[PDB]
RNA sequence: AUUAAGAGGGACGGCCGGGGGCAUUCGUAUUGCGCCGCUAGAGGUGAAAUUCUUGGACCGGCGCAAGACGGACCAGAGCGAAAGCAUUUGCCAAGAAUGUUUUCAUUAAUCAAGAACGAACCGACCGGCGAUGCGGCGGCGUUAUUCCCAUGACCCGCCGGGCAGCUUCCG
C-alpha cells in the first residue's frame, strides 16, 4: 500500500486454501454444504467469505451413506451465512483476521449444526474484497510500526 | 402522503411569507409619510452661482459629507428646487424584508446648474455632496422627521446619502434615502468605459497642471459610479414589466432575499445584495431556464442551481438582448472587473463591488442548498431557511486585522497607486482584493474556502466629519481547513533543475530550501515546526504571518489569529503542545497489544470467542487522557500478602488511577449452569483462572474479583469481565403462578445485556468514526468539559454526550463537518439551545443502516408514545424504538437549566472570539455561580488527585507518589480511590431524599447542595419517612420535619478530614 | 539467511520454459527457454536441451545475490496433457546441480472443472 | 453502605427489657476505653478487609459447586425413575425425556 | 331402501423430490482487449509445412469484457404421462406416498374415433431374504441442543407405496 524508503508496507489482501487440502476432503459417501455471503465490515471494508462443510459419520452408525436431506442443507446453509454475517459486521478488519488465523469462525459454525446434522472439516476456504475504503495514511500506521536531508545551495 | 408534504411545504412558504412581509395598514401610513417627505422637499430656498471651492456660505452645523481630499477643483456650484421627484427601489415593486424597510427617492437634478465637464474631477460628486449638505440644513429644522442622518449610499464613500424617520410613534417602521440623480440623458454613455479615464493624474497627485507622462490609466469604479445614478428609473421599469405581473415571483425572489440575509452575504461593502438577484431572475426569464408561471419555492430552487454552477468570474453574461456590431466586448470588463454582469445598457457593470471571494462563497453556500434541496427529508426547509449561519460559526479558524491603517502600507508595497486613485481614498477596499489572493494561492492545499469579512456601511449625523477608512470597522478573514493535507507538515515544490523552482523560489524566500527524499529526487521544499495534531492544525498561521510579512510588510503583531484557544480547558496546567489525542493512540496500541496477548492464551478450558473495549478511552471520549504511571514505594503501605499498595494516613491522598473496561467472550457451550446464581459461581472461579495463567505465561499483575480482573500491563490498568451469552435470558424467566414460564425483560436483565452488548457496539462505533473525521475527540471532550463545569455532570451520561456529539458530525446538513474543536463546540451550544426536544428524536445515523422508509416510520412511532419515552430520545440503528442511554438520563428540570445556560453562554464566548482584541478570559463560560444553592461545602485539595483538571490552574501540587523514570512496577497502585466520589455516595445515600447535590469531577472544590422544598413541609408521622426527621408540637399535633441543625453537622462527621468547612444560608 | 525466488518451468512436449521471478512474480529476472541453446527443432523439448537452460538460468541469479528458489511446475493444462514434459527433471535437476537451494515445490498445472 | 437504621434487640429475661424501657442517659457512643471507628482512617482500614483470601474464595466457590451437583444429580435420578410409571388413577405425565416430542410449556411456544 | 368395498372421487395434517414457470446470483476454464516487466523467437508434427512476431509474438503480473458450461460431491439413488430434469436465493401454481373412527355414496375399468404433448420362452406366477428412498408407529442406550430460527444425528423392531437384485411356486 505505501513505500517508506525500503520498506515495503503492506495489508491482508485476501485468503484462500491449497488445492491438496481442498481434494483431501471432499469425499465420496457424504454431502457437503457451501454458501457465500457479502458483508462490510465496521471500517468500510467489504468482504466476501466462502464457507465450506461435511456430513459426518457417527461412531455406532451401520448404515454406509450419511446424506442430509434437501431442508436440513438449507438451515445448516442458513446458520453459516448468518454466523459469518454477525462475526465481521460487528468487528472491524484488524479483528477479523485475528479471528479468520485460527479459524474460530468454522469452529463456531460446527458446533451450533451438531443439532440439524453432524459435521467436520468444516472451513472459511477463501476470502475476498470487492470495495476498499479510501487510502488514509494513519490506519496505515499502527498495522506498521519524511522532511528529507539537507542540501547546501551552491 | 405526498399531497400531504407538499402541503406542509406549501403552509410552511405562506407563514414565513406573511412574518417577512408588511401589512396593509402600514403601507398606507407609509404612503402619507412620502407624500408629506415629497412636500417638504419641493419647498427649498435657491442660492446664487458660487465657485464649488468656496464653502463659506454653508451655515455651522452642517459638514459636507466627502472629505474633500483634493481641494482644487474648477467648477461652480447653484442651487435649485429638484425638478423631479420619484419614489424607486422595491417598495413600489413589492418585495420589501421585515426587519428593514427603506423607500428610495430620486431627485432629478436640474440641467442648468450642470455643467458639461462636471464628470471629472469628482465635480459632480461634490455638487452632489453639497446639494444633500444644504437640504440636510432645511430638513432638519422640519417637526415631522425624528431623525435625520447621513450615510453611503450604494456603499459608496463618495456617494453619502440623506436618512429621514418619523417621530414619536411609528420611528422603526420605514427609513427614506434621499438620492440625487442628474437628468436621464445629461452624461455621455461612450464616456464611461472601464478603459476610458475621468481623473488626470495631474489633478489628483501632481503640482503641475499639464505635466506630461504615460497615458492616463483608466478609472472603471469611478465610471460605474457616474453611471450609477443614471440608470436609477430604467431598473424598476424593467421590473415592472417582468415582475409585477406575475405573483410567485415576488415570492421567490422575497425568499432569496432571507436565504441571502440567514448567510451574512448580503450586507457590507461589496455584498451580494437583493437587488443582485432580482436582475438574475430577470436573465433567467429572458432564457428558457425560468417561465412566469413557477411558483415561490422552485424559484429558490431554480435560482441557486444557477449559482452553483455558473462561475461569473470568468465566463460574464449579459442581460442585453441587442447585439450591435459597436457594443462593449465582455472580455475589457473581466480585465477591470473580478466579477461581470451586464445590463441592457453594457456600460453598466452591475456587480463592480462583488469580490471574487465573496462570489466564491455564494457558489459553495449554493451548492451545500442544492444537496440539501436534492434530497427528500423532513426539516428540510426550516435547516435552509431559519438557521443563522454566523462566520464564526461556520468557519473553523478566524483571523483578525486589527489595524487598519498598516493595510495603507500593504498598498504600498504593492502596485495599487492607479486602483487608489480610481477609488479616491479607500485603501481598505483596494488591498482586499490581492491580499485574498495571495493567500488562497499559498494554502491551496490546506483549505477549502475562504471568506472576508466586510465593512458595515456607517451612518453619523449632522454637524460631524464623516467617518474616515481607518475607523471603518474591523477586517476579518474566515478559514474552512480542508481535512486531507492538514496532516503533511511540509508544502512540496518543483525540482530544482525545472525553471520553475526558481518561481517557487520567489513566494517562499529564505524558508524555501534544498531538501532530498528517499525516492532520489532533489526538491525545494519548506518545512514548518509542528509536532502534535493541534500544532499542525495551526500550521496555516504560520503560513499566513510569513507570507504577510514578506509580501505586505504587515507584521506578525497587526494579526490575531484565533485558532483553538479552548484548547487549554482540556489540557494540562501548563502544557499547550498538544490536546490529548496523542496519549488516545498510545493507550488504544497498549489495548491491542492486550487483546492479542489474550487471543492465543494457553490453558482455559474454553477459548477466547471476541474481546472488545468498552471504555471512554478507547473511543477517543476521555477528556484527560490517562499517561503511565510508577507508584513510589516510600509513600505507601504494602500488605507483603499481595503485591498490592495500600494508601498512607499522614501522606495526602495518591494519584487516581481508573481502569478501563475490557468484555470478553468465551467460547459457546453446554457445560454451563442453568442456574442465576451458579453462573456466578462459574465467572468468578474463570477470573481466578485468568490471572493466574496471566501472571505465569506473560508475567503480569493480575489481581482477581469475583467480577472482573485487573491487569496491570505497560503502565496501564485494565479491568477484564468475562461474560455468558445466555446469561441475560435466564434472568428473563419467570415462572408464573398459575403454571406457564415466560419471558419478561428485568432491570437486572436490561443492565447486563447493556454493559457487555450495547456498549462495545458503540465503542466500537465511535472509535471508527474518529478515524474519518479527527476532530471528533476535540469537540465531544470539550462538550463533556463545559457540563461538568455547570455542575449539571451528575444524570448526563458519558455515551448521551457522545452521541450528541456524533451528531454533529454525521448531521451537520446547514453546515459542513466540523475540522476544528471549537468549531464543534460553538455547533454543539447551539443545537443544544435550539433542539425542539419535545417533538423530535435526534438521529444519529452510524454507519448509514437506516434509510428514510424507516426514518419517517420511527418519527410516526415516537409522537405516538411520547408519554412511555424519556424527555429526551436518542436513534441509534443499534438502539431503535428507545434510548437505553437517556433512560436514567437528566430530568427536565435540569435539562431546562441546561438549555438556559447554553443560550446564556453562547452569545458573549461569540462575542470574545470575534473581539479583535484578545479573549479576557477563555474560562468566563466555564465558571458556576455558587448563588442558588443553600448549603456550600469546600473539601481540602490535598486529599483529591484530581485537582490538576480543575479549570481554575491552583499552581501548586502536592506531592501524589509518582515516579517520573519511566518503566515496569512490581506492586498495584491503588485503583479507583478519590474521596470526593466517596463522600458523594453517602451524601445522596443517607440524604438522597431531602437534597440534591451537585459536584464537578474534574477540579471540583465545592459541593452545591440543594433543599427539596416538598420533603421540608411538615408531614404526619410515617415510619418509613423518619429518615433524618424529628416530631413538633407548635400546633398542638405530632408532625415531621428534617432536622436541619443534625444534617448541618453530619455534613462534617461525615467525610472528616476532606471537608473543610460548611456555610449555610438562608 | 537466504534470498528467495520464484522459478516457473512450463515443460510442454513441444518446448520447454525456464522462468524466474520475484516473490510477487511481477518482476522478471531471467527467462529461457529450449530454443536458445539448441539450434535444432526436433531436440527443443529434450532434456538435454532443459539441463543447459537451467544451467544459465542458475549462474545468472548467483551474480544477483540469489540464494533459494520456489519451484512452480506446470503443464500445457486445458483440454490437453497435464503431465510434465521431458524438459521438467532434467532443468530441475540441474538446478540444484548449480547449488540453487530449493524451496517448496508446487503444481500450477491449470486444470478445468467443466469440459469443453 | 449504612444510612438510618432499625434495631432487634434481645435479652435473657424480660425485666432486662423493662430495664431498657426505664433507662434514661446520654449514651455516649465513642469513649476512651472503647472508640467507635470514623473517618479518614476508617476507609483505609475498609479497604484493608477489602483484601480477599484467593484460598477461602475458591475454597467456597468450590464448595457451592461441590454442593449444587447432587441436587441436580438427585432430580435426574428421581425423574428417571418417574418416566412413564402411570399413577393411581392412571394419570401418565407428559415428560421431556420421552421418545416424542413435546410442545413446550412457554409462552412464545404458544404464540407461535 | 341399508352398508360404507384391501372399488373410486374430495377435504384435512406434517413432510418430501436434478418435476415445471418467472426473476436473481456465484464459480473455474477458455477467448479477446488495456497496462507493466523481459527480450528472439513462439506454435505444430513422425519430420515438416500453413500462421504469429523488434509497431515486442510466447512467457510472468494486475484488471476489464464476451459466449458456453455447472465438475469433484453424483449413487443403477430421486422426480415427471413420456420425451426428459443438476450453482445460490426469492415468487407462482401443481403432485406422489404416508397419517385419518372426515365427507359423497357406485360416481367405475378398457377403449377404435377425436384431443394435448412429443429427443435430435411366456403368463396379475403364492411367497422369501437382504439392502435402499419417502411417510408413520414403538424402543435399552449414546450425541447435541433451541430468544428468533429450530426440535434433530445414530442403533433396533414394525407397517405401507416405490427404484432395483438373489431366489423359489403355479399355468
Ligand atoms: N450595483 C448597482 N448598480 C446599479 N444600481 C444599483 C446598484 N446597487 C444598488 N443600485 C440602486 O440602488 C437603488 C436602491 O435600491 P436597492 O438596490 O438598494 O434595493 P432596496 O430598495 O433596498 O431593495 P430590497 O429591500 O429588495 O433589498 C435602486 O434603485 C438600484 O437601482
Ligand atoms: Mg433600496
Ligand atoms: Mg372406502
Ligand atoms: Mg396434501
Ligand atoms: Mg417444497
Ligand atoms: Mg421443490
Ligand atoms: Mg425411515
Amino acid at each position: 500500500e505505501d513505500v517508506q524508503g525500503k520498506n515495503c508496507l503492506t495489508n491482508f489482501h485476501g485468503m484462500d486454501l491449497t488445492r491438496d487440502k481442498m481434494c483431501s476432503m471432499v469425499k465420496k459417501w457424504q454431502t457437503m454444504i457451501e454458501a457465500h455471503v457479502d458483508v462490510k465490515t465496521t471500517d468500510g471494508y467489504l468482504l466476501r467469505l466462502f464457507c465450506v462443510g461435511f456430513t459426518k459419520k457417527r461412531n455406532n452408525q451401520i448404515r454406509k451413506t450419511s446424506y442430509a436431506q434437501h431442508q436440513q442443507v438449507r438451515q445448516i446453509r442458513k446458520k453459516m451465512m448468518e454466523i459469518m454475517t454477525r462475526e465481521v459486521q460487528t468487528n472491524d478488519l484488524k479483528e477479523v483476521v485475528n479471528k479468520l488465523i485460527p479459524d474460530s469462525i468454522g469452529k463456531d459454525i460446527e458446533k451450533a449444526c451438531q443439532s440439524i446434522y453432524p459435521l467436520h472439516d468444516v472451513f472459511v476456504r477463501k476470502v475476498k474484497m470487492l470495495k476498499k475504503p479510501k487510502f488514509e495514511l494513519g490506519k496505515l500506521m499502527e498495522l506498521h510500526g519524511e522532511t528529507g536531508a539537507k542540501v547546501e545551495r551552491a | 402522503e405526498i399531497l400531504f408534504h407538499s402541503s406542509l411545504l406549501r403552509l410552511q412558504v405562506e407563514e414565513l411569507l406573511k412574518e417577512v412581509r408588511l401589512s396593509e395598514k402600514k403601507k398606507d401610513r407609509i404612503d402619507a409619510f412620502l407624500r408629506e417627505v415629497n412636500q417638504r422637499v419641493v419647498r427649498v430656498p435657491s442660492v446664487p452661482e458660487t465657485e464649488l471651492t468656496d464653502q463659506a456660505w454653508l451655515p455651522a452645523g452642517v459638514r459636507v459629507p466627502l472629505h474633500q481630499v483634493p481641494y482644487a477643483v474648477k467648477g461652480c456650484f447653484r442651487f435649485l428646487p429638484p425638478a423631479q421627484v420619484t419614489v424607486v427601489g422595491s417598495y413600489l415593486l413589492g418585495t420589501c424584508i421585515r426587519p428593514d424597510i427603506n423607500v428610495d427617492v430620486a431627485l432629478t437634478m436640474p440641467r442648468e446648474i450642470l455643467q458639461d465637464k462636471d464628470g471629472l474631477n469628482q465635480r459632480y460628486f461634490r455638487k452632489r455632496a453639497l446639494y444633500l449638505a444644504h437640504l440636510a440644513h432645511h430638513l432638519a429644522q422640519d417637526p415631522l422627521f425624528g431623525s435625520v442622518c447621513f450615510s453611503y449610499t450604494n456603499g459608496c464613500h463618495l456617494k453619502p446619502s440623506l436618512l429621514l424617520r418619523p417621530r414619536g410613534k411609528d420611528e422603526r417602521l420605514v427609513t427614506v434615502r434621499l438620492h440625487p440623480c442628474p437628468p436621464p440623458d445629461f452624461f455621455r454613455p461612450c464616456r464611461l468605459l472601464p478603459t476610458k479615464n475621468n481623473v488626470r493624474s495631474a489633478w489628483y497627485r501632481g503640482q503641475s497642471p499639464a505635466g506630461d507622462g504615460s497615458p492616463e490609466p483608466p478609472t472603471p469604479r469611478y465610471n460605474t459610479w457616474v453611471l450609477q445614478d443614471t440608470v436609477l428609473e430604467s431598473h424598476l421599469q424593467l421590473l415592472s414589466t417582468i415582475l409585477s405581473s406575475a405573483q410567485g415571483l415576488k415570492d421567490g425572489v422575497a425568499l432569496l432575499k432571507v436565504w441571502l440575509r440567514q448567510r451574512e452575504l448580503d450586507k457590507g461593502q461589496g455584498g451580494f445584495t437583493g437587488f443582485l438577484v432580482s436582475m438574475l431572475v430577470v436573465f433567467l426569464v429572458s432564457t428558457r431556464k425560468i417561465h412566469t408561471t413557477m411558483s415561490g419555492y422552485q424559484v429558490l430552487r431554480s435560482v441557486l442551481q444557477f449559482l452553483a454552477t455558473t462561475d461569473l468570474t470568468v465566463n460574464g453574461i449579459s442581460l442585453c438582448l441587442s447585439s450591435d456590431p459597436s457594443l462593449p466586448a465582455l472580455a475589457d470588463f473581466h480585465q477591470a472587473f473580478s466579477v461581470v454582469f451586464l445590463d441592457s445598457s453594457g456600460h453598466l457593470n452591475l456587480c463592480a463591488d462583488v469580490t471574487a471571494s465573496t462570489y466564491h462563497q455564494v457558489q459553495h453556500e449554493a451548492r451545500l442548498s442544492m444537496m440539501l434541496l436534492d434530497s427528500r427529508a423532513d426539516d428540510g426547509f426550516h435547516l435552509l431557511l431559519m438557521t443563522p449561519k454566523p462566520m464564526i460559526r461556520a468557519f473553523d479558524h478566524v483571523l483578525h486585522l486589527r489595524p487598519l491603517s498598516r493595510l495603507q502600507a500593504a498598498c504600498h508595497r504593492l502596485k495599487l497607486w492607479p486602483e487608489l486613485q480610481d477609488n479616491g481614498g479607500d485603501y481598505v477596499s483596494a488591498a482586499l482584493g490581492p491580499l485574498t489572493t495571495l493567500l488562497e494561492q499559498g494554502l491551496g492545499a490546506r483549505l477549502n474556502l475562504l471568506a472576508h469579512s466586510r465593512p458595515p456601511v456607517p451612518e453619523w449625523d449632522i454637524s460631524q466629519d464623516p467617518p474616515k477608512h481607518k475607523d471603518s470597522g474591523t477586517l476579518t478573514l474566515g478559514l474552512l481547513l480542508r481535512p486531507e493535507g492538514l496532516t503533511s507538515v511540509l508544502e512540496l515544490g518543483p525540482e530544482a533543475d525545472q525553471p520553475e523552482a526558481a518561481k517557487f523560489r520567489q513566494f517562499w524566500g529564505s524558508r524555501s530550501e534544498l531538501r532530498r527524499f528517499q525516492d532520489g529526487a532533489i526538491r525545494e521544499a519548506v518545512v514548518w515546526e509542528a509536532a502534535s495534531m493541534s500544532q499542525k492544525r495551526l500550521i496555516p498561521h504560520q503560513v499566513v504571518t510569513h507570507l504577510l510579512a514578506l509580501h505586505a510588510d504587515i507584521p506578525e503583531t497587526c494579526v490575531h489569529y484565533v485558532g483553538g484557544p479552548l484548547d487549554a480547558l482540556i489540557q494540562g496546567l501548563k502544557e499547550t503542545s498538544s490536546t490529548g489525542e496523542e496519549a488516545l493512540v498510545a493507550a488504544v496500541r497498549c489495548y491491542d497489544d492486550l487483546s492479542r496477548l489474550l487471543w492465543g492464551l494457553e490453558g482455559l478450558p474454553l477459548t477466547v470467542s471476541a474481546v472488545q473495549g468498552a471504555h471512554p478511552v478507547l473511543r477517543y471520549t476521555e477528556v484527560f487522557p490517562p499517561t503511565p504511571v510508577r507508584p513510589a514505594f516510600s509513600f505507601y503501605e504494602t500488605l507483603r500478602e499481595r503485591s498490592s499498595l495500600l494508601p498512607r494516613l499522614d501522606k495526602p491522598c495518591p494519584a487516581y488511577v481508573e481502569p478501563m473496561t475490557v468484555v470478553c467472550h468465551l467460547e459457546g457451550s453446554g457445560q454451563w449452569p442453568q442456574d442465576a446464581e451458579a453462573v456466578q459461581r462459574v465467572r468468578a472461579a474463570f477470573q481466578l483462572r485468568l490471572a493466574e495463567l496471566l501472571t505465569q505465561q506473560h508475567g503480569l499483575q493480575c489481581r482477581a474479583t469475583a467480577t472482573h480482573t485487573d491487569v496491570l500491563k505497560d503502565g496501564f490498568v485494565f479491568r477484564i469481565r468475562v461474560a455468558y451469552q445466555r446469561e441475560p435470558q435466564i434472568l428473563k424467566e419467570v415462572q408464573s403462578p398459575e403454571g406457564m414460564i415466560s419471558l419478561r425483560d428485568t432491570a437486572a436483565s436490561l443492565r447486563l445485556e447493556r454493559d457487555t452488548r450495547q456498549l462495545p457496539l458503540l465503542t466500537s462505533a465511535l472509535h471508527g468514526l474518529q478515524q474519518q473525521h479527527p476532530a471528533f475527540s476535540g469537540v465531544a471532550r470539550l462538550a463533556k468539559r463545559w457540563v461538568r463545569a455547570q455542575l449539571l455532570g451528575e444524570g448526563f451520561a458519558d455515551e448521551s454526550l457522545d452521541l450528541v456529539a456524533a451528531a454533529l458530525f454525521l448531521h451537520p446538513e446547514p453546515f459542513t463537518p466540523p475540522s476544528s474543536p471549537q468549531v464543534g463546540f460553538l455547533r454543539f451550544l447551539f443545537l443544544v439551545s435550539t433542539f425542539d426536544w419535545k417533538n423530535n428524536p435526534l438521529f444519529v445515523n452510524l454507519n448509514n443502516e437506516l434509510t428514510v422508509e424507516e426514518q419517517v416510520e420511527i418519527r410516526s412511532g415516537f409522537l405516538a408514545a411520547r408519554a412511555q419515552l424519556p424527555v429526551m430520545v436518542i436513534v441509534t440503528p443499534q438502539d431503535r424504538k428507545n434510548s437505553v442511554w437517556t433512560q436514567d438520563g437528566p430530568s427536565a428540570q435540569i435539562l431546562q437549566q441546561l438549555v438556559v445556560l447554553a443560550a446564556e453562554a453562547l452569545p458573549m464566548l461569540e462575542k470574545q472570539l470575534m473581539d479583535p482584541r484578545g479573549p479576557g478570559d477563555i474560562r468566563t463560560v466555564f465558571r458556576p455561580p455558587l448563588d442558588i444553592y443553600d448549603v456550600l461545602i469546600r473539601l481540602s485539595p490535598r486529599h483529591i488527585p484530581r485537582h490538576r483538571q480543575a479549570v481554575d490552574s491552583p499552581a501548586a501540587s502536592f506531592c501524589r507518589g509518582l515516579l517520573s523514570q519511566p518503566g515496569p512496577s512490581s506492586l498495584m497502585p491503588v485503583l479507583g480511590y478519590d474521596p470526593p466520589q466517596l463522600y458523594l455516595t453517602q451524601l445522596r445515600e443517607a440524604f438522597g431524599d431531602l437534597a440534591l447535590f451537585f459536584y464537578d469531577q474534574h477540579g471540583g472544590e465545592v459541593i452545591g447542595v440543594l433543599w427539596k422544598p416538598t420533603s421540608f413541609q411538615p408531614q404526619p408521622f410515617k415510619a418509613s419517612s423518619t429518615k433524618g426527621r424529628m416530631v413538633m408540637s407548635r400546633g398542638g399535633e405530632l408532625v415531621m420535619v428534617p432536622n436541619v441543625e443534625a444534617i448541618l453537622e453530619d455534613f462534617a462527621v461525615l467525610g472528616e478530614g476532606l471537608v473543610q468547612t460548611v456555610e449555610a444560608r438562608s | 539467511e537466504n534470498v528467495f525466488g520464484v522459478c516457473h518451468i512450463f515443460a510442454s512436449f513441444n518446448d520447454t520454459f525456464v522462468h524466474v521471478t520475484d516473490l510477487s512474480g511481477k518482476e522478471t529476472i531471467c527467462r529461457v527457454t529450449g530454443g536458445m541453446k539448441v539450434k535444432a527443432d526436433r531436440d527443443e523439448s529434450s532434456p538435454y536441451a532443459a539441463m543447459l537452460a537451467a544451467q544459465d538460468v542458475a549462474q545468472r541469479c548467483k551474480e544477483l545475490g540469489i540464494t533459494a528458489l520456489h519451484i512452480k511446475l506446470r503443464a500445457t493444462g486445458g483440454n490437453r496433457t497435464k503431465t510434465p514434459g521431458p524438459g521438467a527433471q532434467s532443468a530441475l535437476r540441474a538446478l540444484a546441480r548449480s547449488g540453487m537451494k530449493i524451496g517448496r515445490i508446487e503444481d500450477v498445472t491449470p486444470i478445468p472443472s467443466d469440459s469443453t | 453502605v449504612p444510612g438510618f437504621q432499625v434495631a432487634y434487640v434481645v435479652f435473657q429475661k424480660p425485666s432486662g427489657v423493662s430495664a431498657a424501657l426505664a433507662l434514661k442517659g446520654p449514651l455516649l457512643v465513642s469513649t476512651e476505653s472503647h472508640p467507635v471507628k470514623s473517618g479518614i482512617h476508617k476507609w483505609i482500614s475498609d479497604y484493608a478487609d477489602s483484601v480477599p483470601d484467593p484460598e477461602a474464595l475458591r475454597v467456597e466457590v468450590d464448595t457451592f459447586m461441590e454442593a449444587y451437583d447432587q441436587k441436580i444429580a438427585e432430580e435426574e435420578a428421581k425423574a428417571k425413575e418417574e418416566e412413564g410409571v402411570p399413577d393411581e388413577e392412571g394419570w401418565v405425565k407428559v415428560t421431556r425425556r420421552g421418545r416424542r416430542p413435546v410442545l413446550p410449556r412457554t409462552e412464545a411456544a404458544s404464540l407461535r
